[PDB]
């Protein structure tokens, strides 16, 4: 999509990760394990539930029909009535159906945002004490037990902690 | 090396959605918002039963055609039922003046009181039990429309008709009359004696003067003779002056309008269900918390918006790795 | 070390705007885009003074009710102003033909030039100074419409009238005349001598036959009598035949067309505020540069367009930060 | 917001900064101070005045109502042509909301990529030759 | 060093196009969705021709004024031309009851067949052939409307007419009769004898007397008389039963529906211009697979949709 | 333009490249020439002609005005018939004009996107065995013969194979 990241950049979805719609799976030597990002998928959330209400509401003025009857002398307002009729419930047939089309493109791609931010996130945390795999992962240049993980989680990283061990292997290996 | 990877939901949904650039899209979750079923029948909208006219039409039903006795006395409505051609409706042929106007009156109104204006034993200078016809059978025996007076000339005579009545109810009167165009000037001498005749009617509003006409006609349901019904609605300390010397077709009970509010006259050929719904359609009733349904335009009730739709889902999870 | 930093404006705003995902949010910079005031009064439009009917129907004008002697000469108006119920109507109680189709035309009308097109005292073979009703008062003595005439019999007779009026104008002329319904044949005899009546009326286009109809009918103003009037436009060069044996209601004044344009009958109970606008309302006067109002959809000259909205900003700046 | 610049990498805006909607905030030696990004802004300003313009013209052909009367046996176009006036005012209401809902997500969106935008121009001219913040800002090697 | 760049599509495209934020952005790529072209003619529609009714109006045509010979029997036809103001109209001057009625029902005909109800040659105690007026002329004669027949009195009687007639036919029929209105009491005598006189018209669903009506009236084509004319639909096996003792402006013609579909009554001055088309306006014929046009919006066939736009035109590619 | 990269970070477009929409310059020591991105190219091609064919279809039931005539004594329903007809008229043409205007911004934002990810898509695949010189050029720190390039466009570059050659010349040797 628009954004790169959803079906772009990160290649497909996690059937593991079954409570959040955005979030991590750090391997340390403790192993492996999912975890979702609880602020951004609830800041999603809200996002979505809020449009779904607002595109209801917009449809609570719709045109609403009524029957009315004419005689074998009264053709010509007859047919006045019913195109009069047809005319308003193709009108708002066009607006629900063209605005249900449009948000559907914009919901997909708000959520492609919402993994790219997640991502960069991350990345503005991390800096050189990682390396940048191309594939939505991180690999460290230190250890990162699952207290440093959730640190990464939470959004509170000590950068200086791990630098000066992270440059003693990066200088290493690159 | 220790890894942490950012990624996203997916899941078994086979949920499709529609967008300008692309159509079946899967998804991980989305909201259907269009309703699609109802329950095939009539109900009662909010507690009240609909009054169902089954084979009578309006018509049929005010002016007492014979075939629409179990509509005698009808109790208060929501809304009404007519079939597209219902069988039972003049069974004397001929027109019923501004009909679409009436029925269109009868769309804002929930309850009718019959009342007895002009007894038919009141009428002793005119018989007033010989105007029955073959075109309205009760029972096998020639009868008529029983809201409504044949008047018949009495001993070779028929004396100039002055009758009032003066709406001394607080709700507004229905009231029909009617005039018999006969196929010839014998079949006038031989009814009324008058060959020259005339109903004249006076409200606060109305001045009517109806004339016969001869002409030669088709017989329908046996008869070439025709009669024209006509209406006005007698508001409250308002009267009705008739004055005729022949073809008076009189009423005798009339209706007090005694309940307004949202009503309609709904075209529909289904049954009754003995159930309760906030919402009806002509083709069924819904049930429903969704905002858009496409089952057909003419509802009455809280019901959903109509759209034209087959389809109608909002994206609100993530695209789906197949 | 030296930094250089990237960033966004701020400010004091609390300034509020929609969007589909969030409600109320505070921006930088908004253009409210929706008119919600105006000023309570009715207003001379561009320079030009309504007509305003105060107490009088459009009726009551143009056949010239005695209480409505204020308008018996009216300068060009830019729009017109009706009561919904207006008291000074139909003095003489009956029936107005095509009355809606007439007030469609005003409704492309800016001025009339009355004309005197058959002076009352041209009547030599008639009484024209009799046709007055206790109905339509003016200062406490029976009167009658001013721009027509009611002809009585003189002397226990009533010849047949034949009148001709030929529109030598270069405008259309719109004329008005009627006819009586008496209450009895007594009334009839009394009144116009000979029993049987009619009147004819004939132009390039028209081709009128009207019979009176005696009946006995409710009192309104004390009259059991209906007038009931009609009009025409008689084209330039063109003339109007009348002839009648009784029950005529005769012009005397008609109006020349003498300038058509935008105006419009616009509903309110407000009366004239002595001030100028270019947009009117029956509410009130507008005075804006914004594209849109709320204040009622019935609007007349240069005016914003119309919405049901409480509420429309454009965001033009950034989300605020608090 | 959809590009992560606005109340994202970049926290908060700033009150200092009264000429202009984006631009920087410098301290070196010669000591600090804000300054507008004059093209930016002038681009930014160029594209709503735009918008706001053929929001306005494109509701020049909107339905006006008119007055037209009708007689106590004529019901039945009475209420075809109330329902036909209120459809049409039901409709223009709706276009006038949702064009302006639609196009206020889409405004502050615009702000969030020129911002966005305007960083990239910087970080792009100054590559190795200074260090990325990580807040919006870059200290310079030199 | 070895270097890949990055890089989009230019072009010498001078093709422009609109947002709402910026006019007049030049781009590599566009499509046009706007028809603005149309060949300036009447043509066929699918194969079948229009009926062009010239100088005549449809009443002129369907009572038979005699300068409408040219359609004294038409072809099935795709659609109908009549122009704004047709000079053959009711050449004795009067009135054309539920006439727009008449010509709403014509919009779902394609065929009429002309049947003689009531043979001329039937009215042997009437004088059926000096029923003519110097307001209707013929090759410089005194002539009248074809498919009816003004009746008068022979040697100074006016017998009542008894006519009924039968529709044997699969088809509903549109039937066409009259009243005239004369000028005074004496004329009155003079064409009918009977000075008190009705036509009374009666079906299994019409139920019509009619009464002339003496008034003084401004001469119209020389005439300060009007003739009236009435029609209805008679269904099949129904009869339609005709009595008058005067003023009877008597059917000989009507006419069989023997084709219902879509057509339409479209106003324009122009004339057959021998082509073929899937889509006509009033200012011409349409060729397009584009989506919309803006010629004219009362259109019939297989068109694009309608809009008031000057312009309106896709962005495909990329900014220039 | 939103995404930043048309007429953004890539100064402006290539008359060279006539086969494609986006795509690739290469100068190696074989020499230069340019070559389209299938891949890319023929999604926007689907993409585009869908919202074409979305946009007409969405107008397949729009208002068809009927010729009704009236009489002189029928006036406002005359007036009601020529009001109700250009009513509807408005609201189409609006609907046209409109959704021409949204979508022709959303189709310039999209190629923008387009060309944005098709930056990325490179810049992942090198990592540091490329320089990324900011005018959408990446500097190989190793040789890339014709079949090296190939690997880039087709999106199966052996990043392990050159890494070792690539430090070598990016770093000091010892
Ligand atoms: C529990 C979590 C995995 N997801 C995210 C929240 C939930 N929300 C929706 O799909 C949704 C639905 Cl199905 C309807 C209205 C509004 C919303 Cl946000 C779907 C389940
Ligand atoms: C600080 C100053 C340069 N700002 C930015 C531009 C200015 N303009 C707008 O907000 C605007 C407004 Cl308030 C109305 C119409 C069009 C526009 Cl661009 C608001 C004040
Ligand atoms: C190099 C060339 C084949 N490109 C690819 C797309 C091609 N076609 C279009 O722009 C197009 C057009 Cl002009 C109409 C409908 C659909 C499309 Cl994709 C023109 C530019
Ligand atoms: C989407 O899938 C269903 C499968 O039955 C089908 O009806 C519909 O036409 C499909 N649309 C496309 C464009 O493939
Ligand atoms: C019938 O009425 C006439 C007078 O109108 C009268 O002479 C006659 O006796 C009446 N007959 C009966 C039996 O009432
Ligand atoms: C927005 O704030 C205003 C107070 O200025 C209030 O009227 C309204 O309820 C708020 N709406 C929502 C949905 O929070
Ligand atoms: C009808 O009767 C009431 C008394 O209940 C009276 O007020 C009114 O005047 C009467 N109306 C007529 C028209 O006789
Ligand atoms: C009206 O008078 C003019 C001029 O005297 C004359 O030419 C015209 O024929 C008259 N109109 C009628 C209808 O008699
Ligand atoms: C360019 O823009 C103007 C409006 O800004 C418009 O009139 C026209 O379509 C374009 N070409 C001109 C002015 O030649
Ligand atoms: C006219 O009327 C009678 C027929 O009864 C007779 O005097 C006369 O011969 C008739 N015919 C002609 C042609 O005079
Ligand atoms: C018309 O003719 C047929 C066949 O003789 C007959 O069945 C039908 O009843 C006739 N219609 C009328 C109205 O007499």
């Amino acid at each position: 999509g628009l954004f790169g990241a959803i079906a772009g950049f990160i290649e497909g979805g996690w059937q593991g990760m079954v409570d959040g719609w955005y979030g991590y799976h750090h391997s340390n030597e403790q192993g492996s394990g999912y975890a979702a990002d609880k602020e951004s998928t609830q800041k999603a959330i809200d996002g979505v539930t809020n449009k779904v209400n607002s595109i209801i509401d917009k449809m609570n003025t719709q045109f609403e029909a009524v029957g009315r009857e004419f005689n074998n002398l009264e053709r010509r307002i007859e047919n006045l009535n019913k195109k009069m009729e047809d005319g308003f419930l193709d009108v708002w047939t066009y607006n629900a159906e063209l605005l249900v089309l449009m948000e559907n493109e914009r919901t997909l791609d708000f959520h492609d945002s919402n993994v790219k931010n997640l991502y960069d996130k991350v990345r503005l945390q991390l800096r050189d004490n990682a390396k940048e795999l191309g594939n939505g992962c991180f690999e460290f240049y230190h250890k990162c037990d699952n207290e440093c993980m959730e640190s990464v989680r939470n959004g509170t990283y000590d950068y200086p902690q791990y630098s000066e061990e992270a440059r003693l292997k990066r200088e290493e290996i690159s | 090396g220790d890894q942490i990877c950012i990624g996203y939901h997916a899941n078994n949904s086979t949920e499709q959605v529609d967008t300008i650039m692309e159509k079946n899209v899967t998804v991980t979750h989305a909201q259907d918002i269009l309703e699609k079923k109802h329950n095939g029948k009539l109900c009662d909208l909010d507690g009240v039963k609909p009054l169902i006219l089954r084979d009578c039409s309006v018509a049929g039903w005010l002016l007492g055609n014979p075939m629409c006795d179990e509509f005698i006395n009808v109790p208060e409505w929501s809304y009404i039922v007519e079939k597209a051609n219902p069988v039972n409706d003049l069974c004397y042929p001929g027109d019923f003046n501004d009909y679409e106007e009436l029925k269109h009156l009868l769309s804002r109104i929930n309850h009718f009181e019959k009342i007895q204006i002009i007894p038919k034993s009141s009428w002793s200078s005119h018989e007033a039990s010989l105007g029955v016809s073959s075109a309205c059978p009760y029972q096998g025996k020639s009868s008529f429309f029983r809201n409504v007076v044949w008047l018949i000339k009495k001993n070779s005579t028929y004396p100039t008709i002055k009758r009032s009545y003066n709406n001394t109810n607080q709700e507004d009167l229905l009231v029909l009359w009617g005039i018999h165009h006969p196929n010839d000037a014998a079949e006038q001498t031989k009814l009324y004696q008058n060959p020259t005749t005339y109903i004249s009617v006076g409200t606060s509003t109305l001045n009517q003067r109806l004339v016969p006409r001869i002409a030669t006609r088709s017989k329908v349901n046996g008869q070439s003779g025709r009669m024209e019904f006509f209406w006005t609605i007698l508001k409250p300390n308002d009267a009705i002056n008739f004055e005729s010397n022949g073809n008076f077709i009189a009423p005798e009970y009339a209706y007090k309008i005694v309940k307004k509010g949202d009503s309609t006259i709904m075209k529909s050929e289904l049954e009754y269900g003995n159930c309760n719904t906030k919402c009806q359609t002509p083709m069924g009733a819904i049930n429903s918390s969704m905002p858009f349904h496409n089952i057909h335009p003419l509802t009455i009730g809280e019901c959903p918006k109509y759209v034209k739709s087959n389809r109608l889902v909002l994206a609100t999870g993530l695209r789906n790795s197949p």
